[PDB]
């Protein structure tokens, strides 16, 4: 009988591709996911600077009618 | 390696790679073929191991 170690039965594939999937979708859509948060976010900042500045004015008011 | 056939290599499927620009980004990219064939060497060696001898 013989014992040394040959490949019982054969071994299976290995790969060797580049697999790279690429992740993520194309730059236009980027572009537009960006410009849209952005612009949101603007409109945002503008209602919430507006409503302070009618603040501010009725802070104006209270320093007008204080002071004689 | 396939040139002069110091031993069984010239009865392996392989291909070494070639640079393009004679460059560092490039010869580094030979240097990842040159692992990534290393492992196909690695393969058919284990595929055809005759029992013969130490």
């Amino acid at each position: 009988v013989k014992q040394d170690m040959p490949p019982v039965g054969g071994y299976g594939p290995i790969d060797y591709k580049r697999n790279l999937p690429r992740r993520g979708l194309s730059g236009y859509s980027m572009f537009a996911v960006g410009i849209g948060a952005l612009l949101f976010g603007y409109w945002s900042m503008m209602r919430w600077n507006r409503e302070r500045r009618r603040l501010q004015i009725e802070d104006f008011e209270a320093r007008i009618a204080l002071m004689p | 390696r396939k040139t002069q056939p110091y031993d069984v290599y010239d009865q392996v499927e392989f291909d070494v790679p070639i640079g393009s620009r004679g460059d560092c980004y490039d010869r580094y990219l030979c240097r990842v073929e040159e692992m990534r064939q290393s492992i196909r060497i690695i393969s058919q060696c284990l595929n055809k191991m005759p029992p013969g001898e130490i």
